[PDB]
């Protein structure tokens, strides 16, 4: 079936305040959790993408950039 | 004296991040605020723990990894540019040896005065479960700093 | 027991290699004085537990030998010792002559091998000169010209970080012999107190320099009030630390002559030198007085009445009525107090003076008043909450 | 052959404030940390190099296990020569950094260099001897000095904290003088060699 | 010659250390653009 996200305190405000600069420009970041399907779906904790040429796309993502930061977010424990 | 404000969310981040590590008594947690302290009022926009490690029973132990100081650091640069390292921030009621030693060490990633801020996680007692206190000497003085609680427009919303 | 004749020689033999480069005036100069026990800047190792004030024979002879101290045990034998310890030898034929050894020598080193804080640790290339700018004009021309060297010396203080406190306090050891000659000796005690108040590690000299010392903080107190009163200094380990008589005693009188207010009790036990200025009884007046300034808050009464009759402070300052009304009045003008008087009802009411450190009977009060606080939670308290 | 982490302890004493034998001193140690990374993590794989300081100035960890030896370098700049001495310390920022790296379920090494005979207290050093022999931690220890410093709580320490064959410990005397210090650290079992368990 | 090598190793990582720096420098500015 379909999902039902449950977004906690925590991770709204931080992906609200990634996206808070300017009207026209545009950022993205990465969402993090550890659910299974069949309705619950949960988000630990997310952080800011860098932006590329296309602005937003699917090209932005970095490689690079997210496995530094799965490695720099496992030493608190909230790597998934 | 100068002033300290501190956002919400920085405060609720670096709660469950206690609850995150499955630090019990024996230990502490220890991280680093981010913001901007050129101007009088010190300002806390961003904010991540640490693998802080300690013994209660000796307070010559302590651990404290510099090296993901300096990758998370880099890290922040593709983020937002205006986020700089002000200070370190740590968890529990008592100021040891473990934590006025390691001072020093987030001061030659700081360039002011970094600010000392004791959290504590179980909230006992009043408001302000986070008080601001700079580091300044005659010993190892601290100082307390009026903590202030103020967001963003569409943060308070 | 000879320290530099043979402990110092024998453990100079042991490190750097064989000797740390021995000229053959080096034993030469150790068997002059032999049982007379000079020990003539003692030369790194040995020299820094063991100080001497005895003309130095060897002062041209180990600065070839200052590479080789680098080397040996420490640099900061140099800055801390040695050349900059030629003050201690009381010598005047050296006098104006040490700023090509301890300013214009230092200063190739800080351009060839230390740059800033060279290596091993830090305290060096810094104390070096800046500690003998002001030292220069001490002695010999009057120290006006000194207090334009003063400041510089200021602005590397809060700039500078130094884990030992000796470079700090070389600092304000300079603005002490500065106001020790002139006037306005309340500066003097100021910078006295954060020169030595209580320091292990820094300030290290013999049980003859803290009497002498404390000659100087008796002094500094007698024509000024600020900074507490005479009795400040006993809670402090110097009068505890110094003999009672000799008149090492003048700042242990002072303070039970507060409570008793006679002159005449005080000027019996001293000579005629600190009793000839008209200050030192001025002064102390103001400190009698106020006593009784504190118990405008609490102290009898209970009712926290605050009343003061000149007729009380009268005997008490040994001052006439009619004088009452001048002594308050030079006591705003100079800052010390702050507040309003009635010469009508001669009544009197401040704001604060500098309230004290003393205790019991002090704070047995202090916790009463706190009770009232705590006495209408009881009473006005628990009637809102019924509310 | 041998799979081992290894971190190298800073330590200064009283007897480490000589600065020059031939020349100077101290370089040397900077020098050997391309003869000992090279011969543990180019040899083979799954071998990382540390560097801590147990002594000196601060009680701080100067670099991490990295991926060449001039990170290494740089924790070595800003290094008092002469300063306090603490063993107890060293061994314990040791144990917690190899508690916490990459490739678990190792062998675990401690390379000092030791310029003292090391007297702080006799308990203190059995209990942290009986503690790193379960998370197989080899402390070895390098003596300098003046010439051969023994017959203290340097040897006690070593004495003590032997139950196995290879999991413990070694022990290598520096002559003073001009002398190769990458050589006898080489040719001694602290760089592969024995050791492996 | 065992003199200068001491500090050529010290110039040759401090080299790779702002190679590294403009590295992703580089990278970033061509997407900022």
């Amino acid at each position: 079936t379909k999902e039902t996200v449950y977004i906690s305190s925590i991770a709204l405000l931080k992906m609200l305040k990634h996206g808070r600069a300017g009207v026209p420009m545009e950022v993205m970041g990465l969402m993090l959790g550890e659910f299974v399907d069949d309705y619950t779906v949960n988000v630990v904790d997310v952080f800011a993408m860098p932006q590329s040429g296309t602005g937003v796309s699917v090209e932005a993502v970095d490689d690079v950039f997210q496995a530094k930061m799965m490695d720099m977010l496992k030493q608190t424990g909230r790597d998934q | 004296h100068e002033k300290v404000t501190i956002a919400p969310l920085v405060l609720l981040s670096a709660l469950d991040h206690y609850e995150r590590t499955q630090t019990k008594e024996n230990k502490r947690c220890v991280g680093v605020i981010l913001g901007d302290a050129n101007s009088s009022t010190i300002r806390v926009t961003n904010s991540f723990a640490l693998p802080f490690e300690e013994d209660e029973k000796n307070s010559d132990v302590w651990f404290l990894d510099h090296n993901y100081i300096e990758n998370m650091n880099e890290m922040c640069k593709k983020i937002n540019a205006k986020e700089k390292l002000i200070g370190w921030y740590h968890s529990g009621p008592k100021l040891r040896a473990s934590d006025l030693k390691i001072n020093e060490l987030f001061k030659k990633y700081t360039q002011n005065n970094p600010l000392l801020l004791i959290v504590d996680v179980k909230q006992q007692g009043v408001g302000l479960p986070t008080d601001a206190y700079v580091a300044i000497e005659q010993e190892k003085t601290f100082l307390h700093l009026p903590c202030t609680i103020e967001a963003e427009e569409a943060e308070e919303i | 027991m000879f320290n530099n004749h043979e402990i110092d020689t024998i453990l100079s033999t042991l490190r750097m290699e064989a000797d740390p480069s021995l000229h053959p005036l080096f034993e030469q100069f150790e068997k002059f004085y032999e049982e007379k026990l000079w020990f003539q800047l003692s030369e790194s190792l040995t020299k820094f537990f063991d100080d001497a004030k005895s003309t130095p024979l060897r002062l041209r002879l180990y600065d070839n030998f200052v590479s080789k101290f680098y080397d040996k045990i420490n640099q900061l034998s140099v800055v801390k010792y040695l050349l900059a310890s030629l003050k201690d030898s009381k010598d005047f034929d050296e006098s104006l002559k040490y700023l090509d050894d301890l300013k214009a020598q230092f200063q190739e080193l800080d351009s060839k091998k230390q740059r800033n804080n060279g290596s091993k640790d830090h305290g060096d290339g810094i104390l070096l000169i800046d500690s003998e700018i002001a030292r220069t004009y001490l002695l010999k021309n009057d120290l006006v010209k000194a207090r334009d060297l003063l400041d510089d010396l200021e602005k590397t203080l809060d700039k500078k970080d130094s884990i030992p406190l000796r470079i700090t306090n070389s600092f304000y050891s300079t603005n002490s012999q500065y106001f020790k000659f002139k006037n306005d000796f309340n500066s003097f005690y100021y910078t006295s107190l954060l020169y030595l108040s209580t320091l292990e590690p820094s300030t290290s000299i013999t049980l003859a320099e803290r009497q002498q010392l404390a000659y100087d903080l008796s002094i500094s107190a007698l024509l000024g009030d600020k900074i507490y009163n005479f009795g400040e200094l006993l809670h402090h380990p110097i009068m505890e630390t110094i003999v009672n008589d000799s008149n090492y005693d003048w700042l242990f009188q002072l303070l039970n002559a507060l409570t008793v207010g006679d002159f005449d009790k005080f000027d019996s036990l001293i000579k005629v030198q600190i009793s000839k200025i008209p200050i030192l009884a001025q002064h102390e007046s103001f400190l009698r007085q106020k006593i009784c300034l504190m118990t405008l808050i609490e102290t009898v009464f209970v009712k926290n009445i605050r009343m003061l009759s000149f007729e009380d402070i009268s005997k008490a300052t040994h001052l006439p009525k009619d004088n009452v009304e001048h002594l308050v009045m030079r006591a705003i003008s100079l800052g010390l107090l702050k507040g309003s008087i009635d010469q009508v009802n001669e009544l009197v009411t401040i704001s604060w003076v500098q309230p004290r450190i003393i205790s019991g009977d002090q704070i047995t009060k202090m916790k009463d008043r706190l009770v009232e606080w705590n006495d209408q939670v009881e009473k006005l308290g628990k009637k809102m909450e019924a509310r | 052959m041998v799979l081992e982490a290894t971190v190298l302890v800073i330590d200064n004493s009283e007897y480490s404030r000589n600065g020059d034998f031939p020349r100077t001193r101290f370089e040397a140690q900077i020098d050997s940390v391309e003869f000992i990374f090279q011969a543990k993590r180019n040899s083979n794989p799954e071998n990382t190099v540390g560097l801590i300081s147990g002594a000196g100035a601060n009680p701080r960890v100067l670099s991490t296990f990295t991926a060449e030896f001039g990170k290494i370098l740089a924790g070595l700049h800003d290094t008092q020569i002469e300063g306090k001495l603490h063993m107890a310390t060293a061994l314990q920022i040791a144990q917690l950094t190899l508690k916490h790296r990459q490739n678990k379920v190792q062998h675990q090494r401690i390379v000092a260099f030791v310029c003292s005979p090391i007297s702080d207290s006799r308990d203190e050093l059995i209990r942290l001897a009986k503690t790193l022999k379960k998370n197989n931690v080899a402390v070895d220890i390098i003596n300098f000095g003046e010439i051969e410093q023994n017959t203290e709580l340097l040897d006690e320490f070593i004495a003590a904290v032997n139950n196995p064959q290879e999991e413990t410990s070694h022990l290598l005397t520096v002559t003073p003088g001009p002398r190769l210090l990458y050589e006898n650290i080489a040719s001694s079992p602290i760089i592969l060699e024995e050791g492996s368990s | 010659i065992r003199i200068f090598r001491s500090e050529l190793q010290r110039l040759s990582h401090e080299n790779n250390v702002m190679l590294e720096k403009i590295k992703d420098n580089k990278e970033k500015i061509k997407n900022n653009r």
